[PDB]
């Protein structure tokens, strides 16, 4: 064959969560699988700033560290783009036409992601610094 | 918890130990999907039956970390 | 899953008045009177006749109830009469000095002697059942707040016997309502053990603990609150251990250290009181619910998750043992009798370990220095766990005569151990026979060189030294234990590992019990005799079906007499014999565990401590060199502590002299149908029924002997009814003297 | 407002009005059911696009009882 | 052989976390003595990276002989816990100490 048979290989309790994440997922748009990635990576990212800053012990901690969160989320949506230029020249059509393979909906990937990608960042700014 | 409240920073660690629970005592379940179902019948990757364990395997594997740290 | 069906045994009282209703061999007529012992031994074993495993599982069921109905009865007799007629709120003013009374006796002959100056204005026969040093730790301060438990105890008497009729008469379950063990297994866990416990550690929090601040600072058993009022008045309980103040929200932000005063690991004993820390006892009986709460979501039941014990067997195998443990799954879920064997097993075997771990470790206040109770509470469960050990020897070979399938049984762990027997056996009875020279033979040893003027020749500490080097060890372990790997606790789990002497006035709590060259030939001897007690079961358990000698054993039943004069002779072969062996075999091991314990409890822990501490004991130290030979077994310890009971006629503690005496009698009385044989007497009665047909009312029911089996069972029911109720009395009478 | 917070009376004030809303809000709808529709596939008898409406409609109806009283 | 590259891709991942996570923890804590923020680098007084492990297991070795090594009068070394010695005038052997100096070699 092309792979290996370990006994751990393909293991349904790992796959269970492998087909069920938001990238590859079975029904959902382009728009909207980028929105529950956006939303995941956008929550965490204002942990480390908060709380391992510049400035952590003042006014001030959390809401200057959570402006670098979502200022790094922009600068990934960047990198999705340019991502979207040079892998998607007219989204040239593949073997699967998924997200991934043909584009056809990266736009609709990359508009997806700041959308959480800002929304989940303030949140737990909403509750770092209230609540 | 430079950034956060005493009693709240134990909440990080009773909700990863539902998740550190889950991920490795959820593939442990062998017979899997027997009733009941969720409330609104929304089809998701697990039952509540099963999900409730989880959520106690979660509670004393939680206790244990807070009350060992 | 509920599956019931309705009433399947009516209420009608046609079967009260004729008896032997329930078998094909009764309901017919006592044309001979062993009719009349054929129904009395043959009532409850309900697979002898209900041949109908839904149905037997149903009486089974119900007489459980009952059982549970005549415990409830005799618990109200244990809380009515210490209400009534008792000198407990004499025992709560004083409690070391004054012991303990109940059953004040009525005045008839002199009988009423037994009412003797026990301290206080009471007299009574003085009590070694610890109710008064079990209930002051519960709390109970006044008579009235037992008397509603004996009613208590009373109401829920008639609530069981109304669900035993309730159960059987009306709603009777499924047979597998029966089968399903997992859901059984997790609820007597989570609910029986974990709630029960919960609860207890419940009642020992919000009843128990805060009185016992209060007695033991020494102020009354009269201005201290009430149990209602601990609760209600949150500042009385925040008074003492200042940490309800919190309340319930430490236990929900798990900050479970802001409980460091009501909830402990201190881990000794209450110096004021020489027993348990009831802080301890508190934390111990949360941490036991939490454990078997948690231990009772193991099984699985109709929501897929939980271990199965069927799937637990099969992939339980091994190169050794075949197939495993498979098919022992459905032997616990079709066999009543192995289930029997097994719950009794670790029944008694539980029965014993409580008796060791109450005197090492007294849970009680006042228990441990009231050295008439702490050896009597030792010695009462240490017989009631030697007996339904045999009893689990008895059940398992019922299950082994008919219940044993081997269909169900090919090459898994019943049929492999059937199939080296011998081998179990033999090897079995080499241990037996080395264990009686080199344990047994010592003393006759420490005889032949004590009498003849060579106490240097024996094995003592002066002579040959037999040094226990393991158990010097184990205390040495278990005794640097606390603080250097147990580093939370106080002191030891006990003293008897080590540590400081703790009294309670003069008298010894509990001090380290040393192990010498004399605790080695003892514990040497329970090795000898508990592995015989093992080989008498064991052989009738392994042999119950089949041998060289007899191959249709279970063919004649469980229990049958002989096989007679046949293959040489062949009498006392059935399982049934090898349970009438083992019971004087047990009558004999648990003796000498008595006799090790009432003597080095005496001369080796307790005794007089004057006001610097220097400890005297009550027949000062005299098992170190006594112990080692028979004569000193006979002289030191029985021709002096027979004293007691010999001197006791016209004193309060003189029926004790009584069945000292009276249980010499019944023990001979024995011997008239032990070493005896039937035929001799049935050839009697043709005398003795000739003098009622000479005079020509010789009766109906023709007057017969007792059947093989019944003289033996009769003959071993009278020699522990002598044995024990021997030492019963001369228990008694001993410790409360001198003790 | 006898056994609880004077900002913790506010949240029945506010969940009243949602409840308040959409009991008379809700059947105002005209064109009901279009997308999205909810996020596990839970069949709801509302629409997750109807309900933030409700929820809006809520905050504005609490607002004018809660500084209305 | 027949699945070397997962062994080999692994270990070239952990050799990258590694350099990272301990060369890195210089560099940055070059740059914070440099720029004069000492509340921004990897100290004692500062940000801790506690060796609890290697705190935990030099405890429990130098609380060994009388717990679990009884009949050993004092210790397997002085370099776990326990007294400084001395010959003629100098140490012989004193506990060495493992804080987040120790913990930041020990990663390199
Ligand atoms: C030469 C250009 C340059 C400039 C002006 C800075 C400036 C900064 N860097 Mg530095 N950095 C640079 C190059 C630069 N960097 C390079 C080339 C490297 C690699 C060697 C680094 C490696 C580095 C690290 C590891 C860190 C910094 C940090 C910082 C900040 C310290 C003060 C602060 O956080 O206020 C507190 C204020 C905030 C945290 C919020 C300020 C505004 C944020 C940056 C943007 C908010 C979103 C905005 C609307 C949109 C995104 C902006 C983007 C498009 C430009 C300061 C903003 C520290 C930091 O805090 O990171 C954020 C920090 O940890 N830098
Ligand atoms: C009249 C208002 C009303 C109220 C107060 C409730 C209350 C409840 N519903 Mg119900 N329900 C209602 C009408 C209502 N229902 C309507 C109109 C629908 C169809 C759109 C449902 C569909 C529904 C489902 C599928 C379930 C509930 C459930 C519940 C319970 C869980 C708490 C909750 O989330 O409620 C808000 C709670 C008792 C859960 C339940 O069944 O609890 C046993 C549940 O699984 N509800
Ligand atoms: C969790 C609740 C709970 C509690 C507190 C109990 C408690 C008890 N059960 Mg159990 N039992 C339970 C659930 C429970 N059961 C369930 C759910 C089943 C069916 C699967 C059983 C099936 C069962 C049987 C067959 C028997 C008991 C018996 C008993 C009694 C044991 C005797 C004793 O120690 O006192 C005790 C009262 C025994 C008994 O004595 O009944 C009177 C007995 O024979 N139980
Ligand atoms: C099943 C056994 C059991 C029962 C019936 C109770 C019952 C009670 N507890 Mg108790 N409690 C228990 C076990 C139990 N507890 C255990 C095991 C602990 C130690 C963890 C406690 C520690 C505790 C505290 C600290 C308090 C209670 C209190 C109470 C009372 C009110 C609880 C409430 O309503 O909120 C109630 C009588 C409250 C109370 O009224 O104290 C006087 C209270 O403050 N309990
Ligand atoms: C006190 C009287 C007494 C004695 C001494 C014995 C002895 C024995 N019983 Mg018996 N038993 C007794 C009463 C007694 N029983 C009674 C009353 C019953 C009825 C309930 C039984 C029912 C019973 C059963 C059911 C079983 C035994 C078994 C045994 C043997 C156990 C193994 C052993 O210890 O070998 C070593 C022997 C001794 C300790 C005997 C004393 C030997 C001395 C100390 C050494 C000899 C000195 C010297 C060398 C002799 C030679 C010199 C001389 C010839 C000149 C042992 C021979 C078991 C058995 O046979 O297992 C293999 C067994 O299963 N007995
Ligand atoms: C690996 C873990 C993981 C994490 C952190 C998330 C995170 C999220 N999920 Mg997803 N999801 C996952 C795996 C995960 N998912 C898996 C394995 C399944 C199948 C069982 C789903 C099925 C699912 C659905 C149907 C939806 C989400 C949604 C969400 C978002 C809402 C918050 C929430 O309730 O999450 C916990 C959040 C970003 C919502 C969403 O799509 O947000 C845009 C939503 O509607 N999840
Ligand atoms: C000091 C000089 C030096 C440095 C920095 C390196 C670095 C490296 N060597 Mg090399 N090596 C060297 C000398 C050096 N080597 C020499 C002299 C030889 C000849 C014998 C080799 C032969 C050799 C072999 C045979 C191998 C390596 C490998 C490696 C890599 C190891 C993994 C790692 O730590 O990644 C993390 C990177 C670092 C720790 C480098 C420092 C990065 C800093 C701390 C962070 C960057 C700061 C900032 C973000 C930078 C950008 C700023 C800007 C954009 C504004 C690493 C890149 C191995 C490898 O590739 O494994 C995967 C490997 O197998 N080297
Ligand atoms: C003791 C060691 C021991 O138990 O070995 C274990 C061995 C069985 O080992 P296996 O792994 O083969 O058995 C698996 C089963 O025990 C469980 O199904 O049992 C025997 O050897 C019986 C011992 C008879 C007593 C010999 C002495
Ligand atoms: C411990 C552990 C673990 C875990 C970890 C992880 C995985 C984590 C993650 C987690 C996460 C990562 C989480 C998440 C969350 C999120 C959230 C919860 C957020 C929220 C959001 C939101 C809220 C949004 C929305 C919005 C928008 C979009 C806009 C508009 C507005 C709003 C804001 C609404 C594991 C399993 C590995 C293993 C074992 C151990
Ligand atoms: C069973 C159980 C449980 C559960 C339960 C729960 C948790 C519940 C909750 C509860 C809830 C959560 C409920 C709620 C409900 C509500 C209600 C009851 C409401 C009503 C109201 C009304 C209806 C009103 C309204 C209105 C207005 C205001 C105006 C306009 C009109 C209307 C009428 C609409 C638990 C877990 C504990 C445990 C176990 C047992
Ligand atoms: C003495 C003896 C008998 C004879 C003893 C018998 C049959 C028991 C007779 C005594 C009982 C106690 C008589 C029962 C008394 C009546 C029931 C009295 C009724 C009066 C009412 C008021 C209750 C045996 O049958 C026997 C069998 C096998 C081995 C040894 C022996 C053995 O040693």
């Amino acid at each position: 064959i092309g792979h290996l048979s370990t006994p751990i290989s393909n293991s349904s309790a790992v796959n269970g969560l492998l087909a069920n994440l938001p990238a590859y997922r079975k029904g959902l748009t382009p728009r909207l699988r980028g929105l529950e990635i956006g939303m995941a990576h956008g929550y965490f990212l204002t942990g480390p700033f908060v709380e391992l800053g510049p400035l952590r012990n003042t006014d001030g901690g959390i809401l200057y560290g959570s402006l670098s969160a979502v200022g790094l989320v922009v600068i990934l949506t960047a990198c999705l783009a340019l991502y979207g230029k040079a892998n998607f020249s007219g989204s040239s059509k593949s073997k699967d036409a998924t997200l991934w393979e043909s584009g056809e909906g990266w736009s609709d990937f990359v508009s997806g992601w700041l959308i959480g990608g800002a929304g989940s960042v303030g949140f737990a700014y909403l509750l770092l610094q209230y609540i | 918890t430079q950034s956060v409240g005493e009693a709240a920073e134990k909440s990080f660690v009773m909700l990863a130990s539902v998740l550190f629970a889950g991920a490795v005592g959820g593939p442990g379940i062998k017979m899997k999907g027997q009733g009941p179902a969720w409330p609104f019948n929304a089809q998701i990757p697990f039952t509540p039956s099963e999900f409730l364990a989880v959520t106690a395997l979660g509670h004393i594997i939680g206790t244990g970390v807070i009350l060992g740290i | 899953k509920i599956v019931i069906d309705k009433d399947p045994v009516s209420t009608s009282f046609d079967k009260w008045a004729v008896p032997g209703h329930f078998s094909r061999t009764l309901a017919k007529g006592p044309k001979t009177t062993t009719w009349i012992w054929n129904l009395h031994a043959d009532v409850h074993d309900f697979d002898s006749y209900t041949s109908d495993l839904e149905e037997v599982s149903r009486k089974i069921f119900s007489a459980h109830f009952g059982h549970l109905a005549v415990v409830f009865i005799w618990l109200s007799g244990a809380y009515f009469h210490g209400a009534r007629f008792s000198n407990y709120e004499a025992w709560l003013s004083n409690p070391t000095t004054i012991k303990p009374s109940a059953q004040v006796v009525w005045p008839i002959v002199g009988q009423e002697i037994l009412n003797g100056d026990v301290g206080g204005g009471f007299q009574g026969i003085q009590i070694t059942s610890g109710l008064f040093q079990m209930w002051r730790a519960s709390g109970i301060t006044t008579e009235l707040q037992l008397y509603v438990t004996a009613i208590g105890a009373l109401v829920m008497a008639a609530l069981m016997l109304f669900a035993g009729w309730f159960h059987y008469h009306k709603a009777a379950p499924k047979l597998e309502w029966f089968q399903n063990a997992e859901s059984m297994m997790n609820h007597h866990l989570g609910g029986l053990f974990g709630l029960g416990s919960l609860s207890w550690a419940g009642h020992q929090i919000h009843v128990s603990l805060p009185v016992n601040k209060l007695l033991d600072s020494g102020v009354s058993p009269q201005e201290i609150p009430l149990p209602h009022e601990f609760i209600l008045n949150k500042d009385l309980i925040a008074q003492l251990y200042p940490s309800f103040g919190q309340g319930l929200t430490p236990f929900f932000t798990l900050n479970w250290n802001e409980y460091s005063d009501f909830l402990t690991f201190k881990g000794g004993l209450n110096p004021v009181t020489g027993g348990l820390w009831l802080s301890d006892s508190a934390h111990h009986h949360l941490a036991i619910a939490v454990l078997f709460i948690v231990a009772g979501h193991m099984y699985r039941t109709n929501w897929g998750i939980g271990h199965s014990m069927k799937e637990m067997y099969d992939s339980h195998k091994g190169p050794f043992t075949g197939e495993g443990h498979k098919g022992v799954y459905e032997i616990f879920t079709n066999s009543w009798h192995a289930q029997l064997s097994l719950n009794l097993a670790l029944f008694g075997s539980l029965s014993i370990i409580v008796a060791h771990h109450m005197y090492s470790m007294p849970p009680y206040p006042y228990l441990a220095t009231d050295y008439a109770t702490s050896l009597c509470l030792f010695t009462h469960h240490v017989w009631i766990g030697g007996f339904l050990i045999v009893g689990a020897g008895a059940h398992a070979a019922i299950f082994m005569v008919r219940d044993y399938d081997p269909a169900q049984n090919y090459n898994n762990l019943v049929d492999r151990v059937l199939r080296h027997r011998d081998a179990i056996i033999s090897h079995l009875n080499w241990v037996c026979i080395f264990l009686g020279f080199h344990s047994f033979g010592l003393y006759i040893h420490n005889d032949t060189m004590r009498a003849l003027g060579r106490p240097q020749d024996m094995f003592s500490d002066a002579a040959i030294q037999l040094q226990p080097v393991f158990a010097q060890w184990v205390q040495g372990v278990n005794s640097a234990a606390a603080g250097n790997t147990a580093p939370n606790a106080l002191a030891n789990a006990s003293y008897a590992f080590g540590g400081d002497i703790v009294s309670v006035g003069g008298k010894v709590a509990m001090m380290p019990i040393s192990l010498g060259t004399a605790d080695f030939l003892v514990h040497h001897i329970h090795a000898f005799t508990i592995h015989v007690t093992v080989l008498i079961l064991l052989k009738g358990v392994l042999f119950a079906r089949n041998s060289r000698l007899i191959p249709d054993k279970a063919n004649l039943g469980f229990r049958f007499p002989c096989d007679g004069p046949g293959r040489g002779g062949t009498c006392q072969v059935s399982a049934w014999d090898h349970v009438f062996l083992g019971l004087f075999w047990m009558y004999n091991s648990l003796s000498v565990v008595l006799f090790h314990f009432s003597w080095k409890m005496q001369s080796d822990v307790w005794g007089n401590v004057t006001a610097d501490g220097a400890v005297s004991h009550i027949t000062g130290n005299n098992f170190a060199q006594g112990a080692i030979t028979i004569n000193g077994w006979l002289r030191d310890f029985l021709w002096a502590q027979a004293s007691q009971v010999i001197q006791s006629y016209g004193s309060a503690l003189s029926a004790y002299g009584l069945m000292f005496l009276g249980a010499h009698f019944i023990w001979a009385f024995s011997l008239m149908f032990l070493f005896s044989g039937r035929g001799y007497w049935q050839e009697l009665i043709e005398s003795i029924v000739w003098a009622h047909n000479k005079l020509k009312f010789a009766p109906s029911i023709q007057p017969r002997a007792l059947s093989i089996t019944q003289g033996r069972a009769v003959g071993v029911a009278h020699y522990l009814l002598g044995g024990i109720a021997t030492t019963w009395s001369f228990f008694h009478a001993r410790i409360i003297s001198v003790g």
